[PDB]
């Protein structure tokens, strides 16, 4: 399997479960699932509650120097109950090594705002909020950021249609660009690409 | 009726309304917003233009994707008023001018084309056609406009028995030359009674006549709710202008008091609520600034 | 259903919140058709504001109520603050939206939406 | 291609025409199909 | 492996206080800036002379759409649909019947040039070279639907760009 | 190998003409239908039937890899030719 | 293959008489009007309905509503099926009381004056399937069809 | 006659120097804002043609439309649009500006600026080169040259 297929990193591989039962049993309060992917990459599944303790930690601790935030990003699942999974993207300058924090919300629960951890979240959350919706508790200015200003519901929910509900053009009668139900000369052809053969046998969930 | 002049669409800017409309006179107050409510139904729009091409570009974001077609034609030339309407299913006219040139007289303006795009619509099998006269329209007006106009009506009767001629009074809006002539005046107080009509209001009439299959043949009389003296009238259009290119017809015709007709029917026989003076005159009026309302008779 | 509150704890403080965000934005209205000159009276504002304030007069969850007042203050930020222009604000006034046909006859009568 | 000339088709224009973009010879879009649902027409002989 | 940017100290004798103090007050880098102005002054500017002179283009350029024909006058495309499976725009429209041999055709091939991304994703797909991106950049329209080509569009753009479009892909088929 | 309807327009080589009332002629008023008249099935009725001597010939249109993808045509049956289902060039066995 | 009946022959505008006993086209209200105005001078037996084969149970019951508000029973099928004893009063004499999947649990069928072969035909292929797998006895009174 | 002798020559003058001089305002809202940068770099050169690069959005004649106008921007295109002293000529260059282009079916984008503002040359590309912007303009030349207003305010 050597020319085509990507090497493993069995090394980094090891290092990160370690830091991940390191972090587990720090903090079991909130930690939910410890898992590396076979590519290297070590995910904290956190309970919400601990969104503030988790990323101070990893922020602060000596083992740790996750002092960069490279990304928040909220995921729409619409089949689990938690539909928001909230994804925080951390990068240790220190051990040049990246850890990704991940919980969950509904639309009505808040999430904690971490801007006290991260001045990089200042922005990201508050496009989580303009997206999906997750309203975060205790943050300096949360409001829109992406969308235009009189903007009804939340893009990037799975729920929400790929051309909008409202559509834009100039009306020369009230000297206005105006806003009316959106009609598209062509529809967005929808493409059913799904094969209908299992592709990797190594994901197969097991039947009830 | 044909398959592709079926309606379709929930009424917007991609629906088809299957209404095919030819606009004589579409570059101008009128035709302007005619287009445009047309255009957001879904309506095969056809603009025939005697004007510079630049002069038709506010016109084109009113429609969808060939949905305004623009071509060239002259007053004098049967043969484009026939290459503009023989595949229309509506005509509406809205030729006009305040004024007369070289060229085109008032006769010629409102006797001859008129006629013509009549009489050439009748004979491409057009189902609908709508003319606009005045309301003030007399054979014994002392204004040549009123004449030529009434006369004009008259040829569009015998040429088209069932033409839907409408009858504005004094139709105001932001392009109009009715508040904006007031506003830039800065003629005199006469006895003279008015009642004009809201743009948005005749251009909703003419769509609902042409809807409408029981205003074939008929004569409406587009006029407003109010009637206002004269005088009072321009101390309000100064008053809402925060105020202190003319000739003899246009004194004619604004010291003509609006006739009441209550035998022809109005904007309530289509179905159109009259929008007051009181609420638009700030939308006509808010550019010439650098207020008790009119009194009614 | 011991769900984490937004800022209410019930409905009485929900109410209380409603009941501010309304007077905000009664008192707005006439600066807010002062400042984009929109064509609009200040009866008519307020009327608009009364409309969307009983359009969501159903609600009986605590923090869906909470969620409405936020974004309605978000909205009389970006209308205080001038970060809507004129359009923004008429976008709550269907003014060049043909009236939809109500009855069952009429919607017959255009097309096949029941 | 006065050197290396070009590959002669039959189906070639030999008349190159410049961008008619503006004049009577421009492009107008229709749709190249036929019509899809045939319509019942009704018999031109009276029912009685 | 890093350096340091701007972590110099200036030499305070006197003879480097001096050139600094030259510098300042007789602007010595400011007449090195009208020197390199002026250098640029007589240099041949780097202008063609369009529409006379073009700019350079390789074979692979991706311009206007073109429907190709075999060496027989018939048609390439055979209804696949794989461009527009391909087509990340959804600027591609197909529809398809038998034609009246019997043949596997489209009735229908409609490229909105408007929605087009000109990534040639349509001629790497196609599997008989029918859709190619000719060298055509020169197209501008003066109104929106010229830019929504139809089948007979394409293909006069196929039958006017042939003798070049066949030639480019002469040339750049080794690579493919 | 176009064909004209009564009403003027030019037929396509799909068969696509509009009616005589039908609205939408009054896009080419002023303008030109555009039809390529370089039809295919016309082109292709006039390339000759190769004669082959094998049971079995195969078709890749022609230049390598610059045609079709090759195919392998049979040519048992007698009565009609074998057509190719990409270039639509057509073979029969010469015995 | 049948759906390409479907894009032929279909009625697609309102139609109605005209002076000349034609059939022209017209809008919803000209022929709606038309037909309530015929339908408020008729009462009792001077109103009638034939269903169709192809009529779903919400046009059944529109149409038997709007007869019923005139005081008309006269609501047909063109299948004739008998009123005689219970008639459609019990379901089970006018249902396959079975199922079709009850033809996999029979061991003897007597088939009475069908062709099940062409007048349902996946029934026809639930009784041969039936036949090939269970061994069971088919027995036909009627013409010997295959 | 005479007049119509003068007032084709007096066409052929005010249209000789509004295409001469041809200055734009250009809304660089995205990627073409970096092919209309080189349609102003020294090969293709804007300048040589009399159409100056950067000028005063208060006093240029043509919108050249570069970029993807989206929902949230279009009062701002408009309104800069309204603020142009006429003649005023629009150039929409790229697909997004023409037609929504590979953002078409977003909820955020104006399907084209047409739906905006009037347009006279739709330039197509995803960008087109600088030299299909310069042909664009080009062809925008051609336009105002033929142009008749004062034959056609003498024909009225
Ligand atoms: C009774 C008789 C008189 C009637 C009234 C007319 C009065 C005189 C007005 C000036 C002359 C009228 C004609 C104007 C030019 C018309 C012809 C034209 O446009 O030719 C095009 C030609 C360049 O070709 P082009 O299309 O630009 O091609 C691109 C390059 N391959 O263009 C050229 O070669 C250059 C064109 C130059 C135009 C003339 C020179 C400028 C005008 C000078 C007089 C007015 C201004 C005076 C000073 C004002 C303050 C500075
Ligand atoms: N308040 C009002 O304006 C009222 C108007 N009316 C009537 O309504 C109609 C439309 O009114 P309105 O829009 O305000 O008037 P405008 O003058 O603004 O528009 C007239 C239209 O007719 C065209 N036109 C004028 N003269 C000629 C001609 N000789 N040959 C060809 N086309 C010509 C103009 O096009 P172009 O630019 O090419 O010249 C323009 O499109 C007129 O008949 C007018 O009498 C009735 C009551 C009140
Ligand atoms: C220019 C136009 C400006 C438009 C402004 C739009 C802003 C819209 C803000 C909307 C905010 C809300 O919807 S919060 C309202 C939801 N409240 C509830 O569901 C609780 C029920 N509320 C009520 O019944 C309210 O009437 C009261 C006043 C709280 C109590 O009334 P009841 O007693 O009888
Ligand atoms: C009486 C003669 C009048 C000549 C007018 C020429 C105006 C200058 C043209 C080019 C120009 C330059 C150099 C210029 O410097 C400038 O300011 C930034 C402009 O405005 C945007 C320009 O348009
Ligand atoms: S170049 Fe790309 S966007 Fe354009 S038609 Fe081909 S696949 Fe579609
Ligand atoms: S991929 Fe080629 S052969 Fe297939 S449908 Fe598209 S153009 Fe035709
Ligand atoms: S048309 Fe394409 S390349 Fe051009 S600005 Fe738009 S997204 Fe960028
Ligand atoms: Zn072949």
């Amino acid at each position: 399997t050597r020319p085509t297929v990507r090497p493993r990193n069995d090394v980094a591989h090891k290092q990160l479960s370690a830091f991940g039962e390191y972090v587990a049993e720090i903090l079991p309060k909130y930690v939910q699932q410890v898992q590396v992917s076979c590519f290297s990459e070590l995910e904290i599944c956190i309970h919400p509650d601990g969104v503030i303790p988790v990323l101070t930690f990893l922020r602060d601790h000596s083992n740790a120097q996750f002092k960069s935030l490279a990304d928040l990003t909220a995921v729409d699942i619409p089949t689990r109950q938690n539909r928001f999974e909230i994804v925080y993207n951390l990068l240790s300058l220190r051990f040049n090594s990246r850890i990704r924090v991940k919980t969950y919300t509904d639309e009505l629960t808040p999430v904690e705002s971490s801007v006290s951890v991260y001045k990089a979240a200042n922005w990201y959350e508050r496009e989580i909020w303009d997206m999906f919706g997750v309203f975060f508790a205790n943050h300096p200015d949360l409001r829109r950021i992406l969308t235009d200003y009189g903007f009804e519901g939340h893009p990037f929910r799975k729920d929400f249609p790929l051309s909008g509900y409202v559509e834009l053009r100039y009306d020369d009668e009230v000297k206005r660009v105006v806003a009316e139900p959106v009609e598209l000369a062509q529809e967005f052809r929808k493409f059913d690409l799904n094969s209908p053969w299992e592709a990797f046998p190594a994901y197969r969930q097991p039947p009830e | 009726l044909h398959h592709a002049v079926i309606p379709h669409g929930k009424g917007g800017r991609s629906s088809v309304s299957g209404i095919v409309a030819t606009v004589f006179g579409a570059t101008g107050f009128l035709g302007r917003y005619l287009v445009n409510h047309l255009g957001r139904m879904g309506s095969q729009v056809i603009v025939p233009y005697r004007c510079e091409p630049y002069d038709t570009m506010h016109l084109r974001p009113m429609g969808d994707l060939g949905q305004i077609i623009f071509m060239d034609w002259n007053g004098r030339d049967k043969d484009s008023i026939r290459r503009a309407v023989e595949h229309s299913n509506v005509v509406i006219n809205l030729v006009g001018r305040e004024w007369e040139t070289k060229n085109f007289d008032f006769e010629d303006v409102f006797v001859k084309i008129p006629q013509a795009i009549a009489q050439v619509s009748k004979e491409a099998g057009v189902e609908k056609f709508i003319h606009i006269s005045h309301l003030n329209a007399d054979i014994k007006s002392s204004s040549k406009y009123l004449r030529n106009k009434a006369v004009g009506e008259k040829e569009v009767r015998e040429t088209f028995p069932e033409a839907t001629i409408i009858k504005p009074a004094d139709i105001f809006g932001r392009e109009d030359r009715f508040l904006n002539y007031f506003a830039n005046i800065r003629s005199l107080g006469k006895k003279t009674v008015k009642q004009p009509v809201y743009i948005v209001d005749v251009t909703k009439g003419i769509i609902n006549a042409i809807k409408d299959p029981d205003a074939r043949g008929k004569t409406f009389a587009f006029v407003g709710p109010n009637r206002y003296l004269l005088f009072d009238l321009v101390q309000y259009v100064f008053a809402v202008a925060h105020r202190p290119w003319t000739t003899r017809d246009k004194v004619e015709r604004i010291h003509t008091t609006d006739r009441t007709l209550p035998h022809l029917p109005g904007l309530e026989d289509l179905g159109v609520q009259a929008t007051p003076l009181e609420l638009k005159a700030i939308e006509v009026l808010r550019r010439h600034r650098t207020v008790q309302p009119a009194k009614t008779v | 259903t011991s769900v984490k509150p937004i800022f209410s704890r019930d409905m009485n403080e929900a109410k209380r919140r409603v009941r501010e965000l309304y007077r905000a934005w009664y008192r707005e209205v006439p600066n807010t058709v002062h400042l984009f000159q929109l064509d609009i009276s200040v009866k008519q504002g307020r009327d608009k504001v009364r409309e969307m304030f009983k359009k969501n007069a159903h609600v009986t969850d605590p923090r869906v109520v909470d969620l409405l007042v936020i974004k309605g203050k978000m909205e009389l930020e970006e209308t205080i603050n001038v970060w809507k222009q004129r359009t923004h604000v008429m976008r709550f006034f269907h003014e060049t939206e043909a009236p939809r046909p109500k009855d069952f006859l009429s919607k017959f009568y255009v097309g096949h939406d029941p | 291609p006065t050197v290396k000339p070009p590959t002669a088709r039959k189906f070639i224009w030999t008349n190159h025409k410049f961008n008619l973009s503006g004049t009577p010879q421009q492009y107008v879009p229709y749709s190249t199909t036929r019509k899809k649902i045939q319509e019942w027409v009704p018999p031109s002989t009276p029912y009685k | 492996t890093y350096k340091y940017v701007n972590l110099r100290e200036p030499s305070m004798d006197m003879k480097s206080v001096t050139d600094r103090a030259a510098q300042t007050l007789l602007w010595t880098e400011l007449i090195r800036g009208l020197g390199m102005t002026l250098s640029y002054l007589f240099r041949e500017p780097a202008t063609i002379n369009y529409p006379f002179e073009k700019g350079p283009l390789s074979p692979r350029f991706r311009g206007e759409h073109a429907l190709r024909r075999y060496p027989s006058g018939e048609e390439r495309c055979i209804a696949c649909k794989l461009c527009e499976a391909v087509c990340p725009a959804q600027a591609i429209t197909i529809e398809a019947e038998p034609r009246a041999d019997g043949s596997r055709r489209t009735t229908r091939y409609d490229i909105d040039m408007t929605k087009c991304i000109y990534c040639g994703f349509c001629q790497e797909a196609c599997p008989v070279d029918a859709i190619v991106e000719g060298p055509n950049f020169e197209f501008s329209t003066e109104t929106h639907e010229e830019l929504l080509y139809n089948k007979e569009k394409l293909l006069n753009n196929g039958d006017k760009w042939e003798a070049e479009i066949a030639a480019n892909i002469q040339a750049d088929y080794l690579y493919r | 190998g176009v064909r004209t309807s009564p009403t003027g327009e030019k037929v396509t080589h799909t068969g696509q003409v509009y009616d005589d009332e039908d609205y939408r002629r009054v896009r080419f008023v002023g303008r030109q239908k555009e039809v390529n008249e370089n039809f295919a099935i016309d082109l292709i009725a006039e390339q000759p039937v190769s004669q082959v001597g094998s049971r079995v010939i195969s078709c890749d249109g022609g230049g390598g890899a610059l045609g079709h993808p090759r195919v392998y045509i049979n040519l048992d049956k007698e009565t009609k030719t074998g057509t190719c289902g990409y270039c639509g060039l057509q073979f029969r066995q010469q015995h | 293959f049948a759906y390409d009946g479907l894009k032929r022959q279909r009625l697609t505008e309102p139609m109605v008489r005209n002076e000349k006993g034609l059939l022209t086209h017209t809008t919803w209200e000209d022929a709606l009007s038309r037909v309530a105005g015929m339908l408020q001078s008729c009462q009792g037996n001077d109103v009638a309905a034939i269903a169709g084969g192809l009529v779903d149970a919400e046009a059944l019951i529109a149409l038997k509503d709007l007869l019923n508000r005139v005081d008309s029973d006269t609501l047909c099928t063109e299948e004739v099926f008998p009123t005689a004893g219970a008639g459609t009063d019990l379901r089970s004499n006018y249902l396959l009381n079975t199922t079709i999947a009850g033809v996999e649990e029979a061991d003897v069928v007597l088939l009475v004056g069908t062709n099940p072969r062409f007048e349902a035909p996946l029934f026809n292929a639930r009784i041969r399937k039936s036949w090939l797998h269970n061994d069971l006895k088919v027995a036909l009174i009627g013409s010997p069809v295959d | 006659s005479r007049g119509e002798y003068v007032v084709a020559k007096l066409d052929d003058l005010i249209n000789w120097a509004r295409r001469s001089s041809l200055w734009p305002m250009t809304f660089g809202l995205a990627c073409c804002a970096v092919e209309m940068m080189h349609m102003a770099a020294p090969r293709y050169d804007m300048d040589r043609f009399g159409v100056v690069f950067r000028a005063s959005p208060r006093q240029s004649d043509v919108m050249i439309v570069a970029g993807t106008l989206t929902n949230k921007m279009a009062p701002a295109l408009r309104k800069v649009y309204d603020q142009m002293p006429e003649p005023r000529y629009v150039v929409s260059m790229g697909s997004c500006a023409n037609g929504g282009g590979y953002y078409h079916y977003s909820y955020s984008v104006v399907r084209g600026c047409d739906r905006i503002v009037p347009v006279d040359i739709y330039v197509p590309g995803c960008p087109p080169t600088a030299e299909a912007l310069l042909y664009g303009i080009l062809q925008l030349q051609k336009k105002i040259k033929r142009e008749k207003r004062l034959r056609i305010w003498y024909r009225r």
